[PDB]
């Protein structure tokens, strides 16, 4: 296969290795209790969190003081010295003596800066995820690592939210603690214009044999759909029902926000509907869940993935 | 509430 090196970055199980829609691929202890947290190795271009039934956007600081959780955002609260949000130039200055950090690209640097803040002032491997906003070149550490809480049961005083690609998020990038320093080389970013993903068989690039066709008005809408259907580390819809009726809603909110591990069955390890061939002429997003291993030249197509930016082409 | 992991270690409350 002459395509092996080129296509390696589309083997999302291998190169990313965790959920994309919801990335909760590892667990880590904080003060001796385990919590779920993001672990994907690739940046997720254009992902943010929509907070339902609230005007607050998710990069606002988590609620502190007398603020209710449902009225705040996900980000680090203000500190002294102020370490989140921090501009790219601010991070480079902060780490100017550390040759191992100060020249990282913006996304890895933001991931490493978030991973610098140990919540165990006394010991821990828990490392917050982060969002880098390309519009104002700011790294936001996310204090809340949850990404979806939107089931029918409570979604109220309830903090309800879901991950999405959205025009409002197109310059955001969702970063776990594990984002690799060479993601430009090994992870998707650009959509591939005039190209269709295929499978290499016996010296020829064949079509993906089974795809799931979702209509989509443009590439952005196709990327949004692939993201919605992609690898995910928690169920989209969570006698066990009788026992759920004894749970308290406010306690449940807290569990859904901080994610105490007290479920590897849920981990995708990157398996899912991570790819789509967008036919711009028929307005079909042809979505599939097996890794592609070659490209077909076809001027009607753009090849996208759940990790890819929703607009940029090459 | 946080302590930096990379030197120089620092309290950031
Ligand atoms: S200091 C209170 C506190 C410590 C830490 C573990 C980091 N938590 O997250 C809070 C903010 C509650």
């Amino acid at each position: 296969n002459p395509w092996t090196e080129y296509m390696a970055k589309y083997d999302i199980e291998e190169v990313h290795g965790s959920g994309i829609r919801v990335d909760l691929g590892e667990d880590a202890e904080v003060a001796g209790t385990q919590y779920r947290l993001p672990s994907g190795k690739c940046p997720v271009f254009g992902k943010g969190i929509i907070i339902e039934n609230s005007n607050t956007t998710f990069l606002k600081p988590v609620a502190t003081g007398n603020q209710d959780l449902k009225d705040g955002g996900f980000a680090f609260p203000p500190t002294n010295p102020l370490i989140s949000p921090m501009t790219l130039n601010g991070m480079r200055d902060f780490y100017k003596n550390n040759e191992y950090v100060k020249n990282l690209d913006e996304l890895t640097l933001c991931s490493r800066h978030a991973g610098n803040m140990n919540p165990d002032n006394d010991k821990s491997n828990y490392k917050y995820p982060a969002v880098y906003d390309y519009n104002d070149k700011k790294c936001h550490i996310l204090y809340i690592a949850a990404q979806e809480n939107n089931g029918p049961r409570y979604c109220n005083s309830m903090f309800c939210f879901r991950p999405a690609k959205d025009k409002l998020f197109e310059n955001y990038t969702y970063l776990s603690k594990n984002v690799v320093d060479n993601w430009e080389e090994v992870c998707p970013r650009k959509n591939l214009e005039n190209a269709k993903f295929g499978l290499w068989v016996d010296g020829n690039c064949e079509d993906i044999p089974h795809v799931n066709e979702f209509s989509a008005n443009d590439l952005f809408e196709c990327n949004k759909l692939v993201f919605e259907l992609s690898a995910s580390d928690q169920p989209k819809q969570y006698y066990e029902k009788i026992k759920e009726g004894f749970k308290n809603k406010n306690a449940s909110m807290i569990k859904s926000a901080f994610l105490p591990t007290g479920a590897d069955r849920y981990k995708s390890h990157g398996k899912g509907y991570n790819w789509g061939n967008y036919n711009r002429e028929t307005q079909k997003c042809e979505i599939f869940n097996v890794k592609p291993t070659c490209l077909i030249n076809n001027s009607s197509y753009i090849a996208t993935t759940a990790l890819s930016h929703p607009i940029e082409v090459e | 509430c946080w302590t930096t992991r990379m030197s120089p270690p620092m309290q950031i409350p």
